[PDB]
């Protein structure tokens, strides 16, 4: 009844994605076929006798990454019209995402996507998956974004993004694609789970063990706070959160609609024998800066809304407490126009385990949702990064070349620019 | 003769309201198919009270169920007893409002309501002599608390003489279950002031602390706490269900409680509560429960009785026990503790008795409190909106849903004048 | 002792009659192959007003099959209850009519027509005392529409002081099965206004529509369409065929509802209809089969009673009931519902009961309605009508079957005065 | 009892007709001997014991198509008598059509089909396969459709057609050909349903995955939609459709008799398996452009009628629903003189299946036929193409040559003018 559209943009939205209906058909019980031997079908359509299909389109300009799909273990669970893929890639550069490359699928990805709508009896949204530094990632992203707005309107978007590292990068117009996709798609979203992989890294070799974390590792733990997310919708609760209920309580502003994901507990088999993982003790885990998912400092910051989704042996009353002493606590500061600063969601249905995963079996998880003033200092970071190269318009000839406009990049920069004092402004108390 | 039409709008009222319904069959003999098979023939003379009688011996609530999401109806649906209910009266939408008075009262929910109404008033048709209405939801959300007040006054509307009672699940004061819950309670108690008869507030933060420190629950669930509540419920309607000594009713009870019309917030409680090896260690008397009504530990709502007076008290007794003692217990109360209650009031004790004592128990009691001290909640909810509403935070969620500042302004003011009469009656002589 | 002539014109009209003679069979203790296997001998006692007693105890329908296509007749005899039909009785052409009026009313039903009229005439000198003839049929097409109304005219001519009634399937309003569906309804009802003493307008729309909604089927198929319809059906010739209470029949029914002779168009509708697990959940009392009669949403025709006026309505109750329950509910809806009612016709409810219910149910009711919210229909046929007569479209597939646009244009009038007169009598104080 | 009469004129006509005759005798069990170990009887003459003859005439002016048909798998199945063929074909010349070849055996083929019509008992009329652009196709169609409007007078006649692409032709004159038939049939036809070679290998493209589709393909593909059209005559259904009524609902005015077929679904048994078809799904896929079996955009043009000819699983009410939505839908814009535009019938026979054919088997099927002023464009493209040629007089000693006058030419070119504006004046709303 509650449709839930997923779509995976390039290759980092596709790779999670791969991760995320793993994980889906798991908890479901669904067959990497189709088949299973009623709650899947917010996710799953069903079809004639004993298959389901993902409510899902994976996009990439290249056909690489999603080759891979068609050819793997998971070739029949998708139907192929849901698996598209151009010829040459966005090769980093927003402009060939929008414009050159991208204008060539559009009208396909959105075709499709009116397919999967009209199967849909009640549409919650759309979950949109991708990264901000490739250029399909950042440009394809934003048309796509553009183009959905218009067609359906108030319709509630959603995005999980890879958002770049301070110190760990891939390529180096990354900056760019950063400040243009924000700036164009900023006006079309809702909201935006900002996630970082040098957090991620870090929190697999620090609390997993793992001396040489891979991107798999990432897109494992990605998946889990996607679930938290939806197990709200696809599964019986005692207290529950839909995906037009995060929106409302976690973007104050229009434009301030950037919440980070932090989940707890992340632990080995070996570690989790020795301890007792009660709601506290997971809230309190949460609520310390190092197990955070993007990497900044919230104790040099101010909380304007935190959201915390609870999952499986979990008791109101409990929650209740765990978040009353977190309230005393010193490292946590909220803003001063926000005495009511948490909002609470609990779910019945443990955390479930992909055979062979890092993370152990838990009787409880618990997933945070918090939008803080400290994200300021990334955009700042990143202006700080584009004004470096723009000065001397390193790499903006290619850009130029596939029909973008110098202008623009100027106007990319003043948007931001306003965004970063509109956080300022809303730093200080009344 | 006196039917009640059971409305319950949004998870909290759904999840409430099953619990009641569960309370109430097992009073009156009703299995989970609606076949009465009870011992006594007092259990079926007044079944016409909350049931429908449908053919061939079943038994059917006059209630309603209604949300903008279905995931709850279908829980309920499923649950021990979701077979009792007509399939009819469940009316859902698919949208939901998320957490957004606006979209309850305005939007999504008026896209409901007329369906909800149409069921309404066909229940009260059927009815041979309708008392009225009993509504149960929270403020904070977006459909208990839009909806629900939508509906609220569309039903005074077409039935100004009848009444309207309400159980409300109030925010709680320590820690808040959502960030805009201040508007939509503040939204809320507007129209409740103007279309509700009688509400009693009912506070998560207080049902844990009676759970824990007087049930001894460890780890209480939401469907003890509902269990609570469905005992008081069940006992403000008990004198109109069963013969008793004094009865009382729903008129008499808000004739008693409300000096004035706006002042009809009541802190209800409910005595008496003891742990699994602890009831052995003491006798219930009447003394004992009187005892354990009058006291700031056992109210189910987040405010201390002793920050303020008492208007009135209404306590309605359960089983067979002495007139003239329960009289004697309430003179006593108000002699000793006569700092506690207005002076311009005298004998501000309402006191009923049923002879039908609940399941499980040979007496129990069910207390209504009208406090000045409700006044410190609303003070409350005042300050937290103030604080949002002054920076115009979290605006454009109800603005983008056609709201206007002027309604959210006229809410406030509203609420403070309520406030500020409070305080005028608890600092008169 | 008043023997009733029943007609079938095209794929529709053989359709309804095959499930209608089904239904009808089933309350008489008829087997498919005519042979009696009732209990009781009120089932017999009035069995000639539908069925020709043969040699040999077998009992055969006084139906008459027509089209100008012989699948649908196949599929007839081939059907379960098609043996029990008289092989002579099956009138059947080879060519069609391509869903052209004019063919059927001039051209090819022209052919074929005799043939039908001697078989008719034949049935009518069976028969000790006629009543008079039911016609089962579309508006839409060209056989049931142009053919059918062609038997009307010759029928009126040959039998003026007979009763003529029709079971006309009307055009839906938010969808059209055929392109040329306005002109080939305008022409008919030029025929029924002058033609028919009653029509009972059934439209698919609203069928699909009581179907999805209050039977709870997902899918509903035709046949449970025309089951529907053949109840509506049964219901209103009940009183005829069995002993009752207060008995009604086919002239008494018309002389109630028929105040004026071109307002004959009646508004059919049935209760009760409930769902499978539904039925357990409430009693078929005669208020609560009062109250499903009495709404917009179980009316067979596609438009709100609440957009007009009732001139007259006639209900038709089957089973053991209080017939002073039932005066009590007519009287209580004419009170609450005065504003539907005309002012100018007191007492503008007609009541008949029958002691016999129909199979499986203890009681139901049958619901004719003459109200002037039909006009709405009559105006969209005419709006329709005009679009495509002012550009001459699809004109020359009717003149080359030898028709003039004088004909069309006599017929268009004809239709708007109608319309004319229904405002008039809407409006009247 | 309701016979059909099939003709089968040419090259194009034979072939589809191979194809629609294999699928006939699937369809009601006969085997290809004419055995079958009562609904067959509109389609097949039963002689003696144990045979069954197509009510057909298989005709081309050279013997080289038609002899595959005597040497083929199919021998048995048609009497010699019914498979006429002569010497010398029309060189693409449709005056040596309806001319100088085509008068040495239009006699023949009359008298067969007289003999043909003697043993029907209630011929329902004449359904008639050709093209538009050869000898044959144009010259010997014309002359024939002349000589049965005057022998048979008002009997409904039926032409399927394969209508010349935009971008695609075999023949240098084509346009002629397309042009004079067309002039020369108008007033003797009563409806025709054109179907494009181009938009058939695009489906098979697009929508059935074949790299490589030849004629076979598109023959089989034609013969579905033949069935359709006769499904309603030669099985039981809830809601039924015959030959005379078609012109009746699509024929708005007299010249305009160009409805255009589109059949639903078209897929692989790899691509149903995921997909579930219900009624509306299918509805949409036919009213969508890109499944259309013209080259040509409805969505430039109007619609006068649609017809939709269900079969197989489908319910009445769902068929309501689904058209319903159709109405509200941007792209289905009607004419404003039409306020019924939707013919609607309904079979209980699902689509049968050729024995390694390209399609896979459905529950349910749909064909639609439509008349849209879009079709003028494609007038004004063939006029066009016709102009360009004429003004020089190219190829015009050929038609000359054998006996045909520069005149009549010219009397073509006008009739045809006067149909294009015919259509414009229709489109204009009142
Ligand atoms: N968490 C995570 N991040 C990834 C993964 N793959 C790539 N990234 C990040 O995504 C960014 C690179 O973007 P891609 O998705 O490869 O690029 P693209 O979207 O295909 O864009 P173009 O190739 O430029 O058209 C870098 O910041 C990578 O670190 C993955 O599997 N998991
Ligand atoms: N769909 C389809 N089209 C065909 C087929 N065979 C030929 N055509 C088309 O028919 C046209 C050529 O006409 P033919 O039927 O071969 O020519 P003809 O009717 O035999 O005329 P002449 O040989 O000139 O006497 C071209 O547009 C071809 O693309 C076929 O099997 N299927
Ligand atoms: N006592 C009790 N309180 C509940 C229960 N469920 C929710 N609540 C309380 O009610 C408030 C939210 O109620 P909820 O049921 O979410 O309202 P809703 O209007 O249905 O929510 P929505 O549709 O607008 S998103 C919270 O303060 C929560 O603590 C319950 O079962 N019992
Ligand atoms: N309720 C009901 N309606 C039907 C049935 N069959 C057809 N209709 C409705 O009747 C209309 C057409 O009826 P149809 O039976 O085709 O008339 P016809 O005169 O026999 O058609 P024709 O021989 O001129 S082509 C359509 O609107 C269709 O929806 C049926 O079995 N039950
Ligand atoms: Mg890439
Ligand atoms: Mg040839």
């Amino acid at each position: 009844m509650r449709e839930c559209i997923s779509i995976h943009v390039g290759q980092a939205g596709v790779q999670i994605g791969n991760a995320c209906w793993e994980l889906y058909c798991l908890e479901h019980g669904i067959q990497p076929d189709g088949q299973m031997p009623d709650s899947f079908n917010t996710f799953f359509s069903e079809t004639g006798a004993g298959k389901h299909v993902p409510r899902a389109v994976f996009v990439d300009l290249e056909p690489t990454v999603i080759d891979e799909v068609r050819t793997g273990t998971y070739r029949q669970l998708f139907h192929p019209e849901q698996l598209i893929t151009g010829k040459e890639d966005a090769a980093n550069n927003y402009a060939r995402g929008h414009y050159t490359i991208g204008k060539e699928i559009i009208d396909l990805v959105l075709d499709r996507i009116r397919k999967l709508a009209d199967q849909c009896t009640g549409l919650q949204g759309f979950l949109v998956f991708h990264s901000f530094g490739g250029g399909t990632g950042s440009g394809f992203t934003s048309l796509l974004m553009e183009r959905l707005s218009v067609d359906y309107g108030k319709k509630s978007k959603l995005e999980f993004s890879i958002y770049p590292a301070p110190q760990v990068s891939t390529a180096v117009v990354e900056p760019y694609n950063s400040i243009l996709t924000t700036h164009t798609t900023l006006e079309h979203s809702d909201c935006a789970f900002m996630v970082d992989n040098e957090a991620i890294y870090d929190i697999c070799r620090r609390n997993l063990d793992i001396e040489r974390p891979t991107y798999t590792n990432l897109n494992r733990l990605i998946s889990q706070i996607v679930s938290s997310i939806t197990a709200s919708l696809r599964f019986d609760g005692a207290l529950n959160v839909d995906l037009t209920e995060f929106q409302t309580n976690l973007v104050p502003y229009p434009r301030i609609h950037f919440p980070l994901a932090t989940y707890a507990p992340v632990i080995s088999a070996e570690k989790a024998y020795h301890e007792q993982l009660s709601v506290a003790e997971i809230t309190n885990a949460c609520f310390e800066p190092a197990n955070q998912m993007v990497k900044c400092d919230p104790r040099h910051g101010k909380y304007m809304a935190c959201c915390l989704l609870y999952r499986g042996d979990v008791v109101p009353k409990d929650v209740n407490a765990a978040i009353a002493t977190i309230k005393t606590k010193r490292s946590i500061q909220f803003v001063d126009w926000c005495p009511t600063g948490f909002k609470v969601g609990i779910n019945y249905q443990p955390p479930t385990v992909v055979p062979g995963g890092d993370l152990a079996k838990v009787q409880r998880a618990v997933c945070m949702l918090s939008n803080t003033t400290a994200i300021a200092e990334a955009w700042a970071r990143l202006d700080h990064k584009f004004d470096l190269m723009y000065a001397k318009r390193a790499f903006v000839h290619w850009y130029v070349g596939e029909g973008m406009e110098e202008g623009e990049f100027s106007e990319a920069r003043e948007d931001m620019a306003a965004l970063e004092k509109d956080y300022e402004e809303v730093g200080v108390d009344s | 003769m006196r039917e009640i039409v059971h409305i319950q709008a949004g998870q909290c009222g759904n999840q409430i309201g099953a619990k009641f319904w569960e309370v109430i069959s097992d009073e009156h003999g009703i299995d989970p198919t609606g076949s009465y098979h009870g011992d006594s023939d007092l259990q079926l003379e007044r079944i016409n009270v909350y049931y429908n009688e449908a053919a061939g011996n079943k038994y059917v609530p006059r209630a309603i169920l209604v949300d903008l999401e279905p995931g709850t109806m279908d829980s309920v649906r499923s649950g021990p007893f979701g077979q009792i209910f007509r399939p009819d009266n469940f009316v859902f939408g698919q949208s939901g409002a998320g957490n957004n008075w606006a979209k309850g009262h305005y939007t999504e929910g008026a896209e409901l309501v007329d369906s909800v109404l149409d069921v309404v008033r066909k229940e009260s048709e059927s009815c041979d002599c309708l008392q009225g209405f009993q509504l149960t939801h929270s403020l904070g959300g977006g459909t208990g608390s839009g909806m629900g007040t939508l509906l609220i006054s569309k039903i005074r509307e077409e039935y100004p003489d009848r009444i309207m009672n309400t159980f409300s699940v109030v925010p709680s004061p320590k820690v808040s279950d959502t960030v805009v819950e201040p508007y939509n309670a503040t939204l809320s108690v507007h129209q409740l002031v103007e279309n509700t008869d009688e509400t009693y507030c009912i506070d998560n933060e207080a049902l844990y602390d009676i759970c824990f420190r007087t049930l001894k629950l460890t780890t209480p669930t939401y469907g003890d706490l509902n269990h609570l509540v469905s005992a008081t419920m069940s006992g403000v309607t008990t004198c109109l269900r069963f013969p008793g000594q004094l009865n009382a009713d729903l008129r008499k009870l808000a004739v008693n409680m409300v000096p004035f019309p706006r002042l009809h917030f009541f802190m209800p409680g409910f005595a008496p509560l003891t742990s699994r090896g602890s009831q052995q260690y003491r006798a219930l008397t009447v003394p004992e429960l009187t005892q354990q009504m009058f006291d700031a530990k056992n109210m189910m709502a987040a405010c201390d009785p002793r920050h303020g007076r008492y208007l009135t008290v209404a306590a309605v007794f359960r089983g067979r026990m002495s007139m003239k003692e329960v009289d004697e217990q309430m003179l006593n109360v108000q002699n000793k503790n006569s700092s506690y209650f207005v002076e311009w009031i005298p004998n501000n004790v309402k006191t009923a008795v049923c002879d039908i004592p609940p399941r499980g128990l040979k007496m129990s009691a069910t207390f209504i409190g009208n406090s000045t001290a409700i006044q410190e909640l609303f003070k409350r909810i005042s300050e937290q909106f103030t604080a949002m509403f002054r920076r115009k935070a979290f605006l454009h969620w109800y603005t983008g849903e056609g709201m206007d500042e002027m309604e959210f302004t006229e809410a406030e003011s509203n609420m403070n004048d309520l406030v500020s009469e409070y305080q005028q009656y608890q600092d008169a002589t």
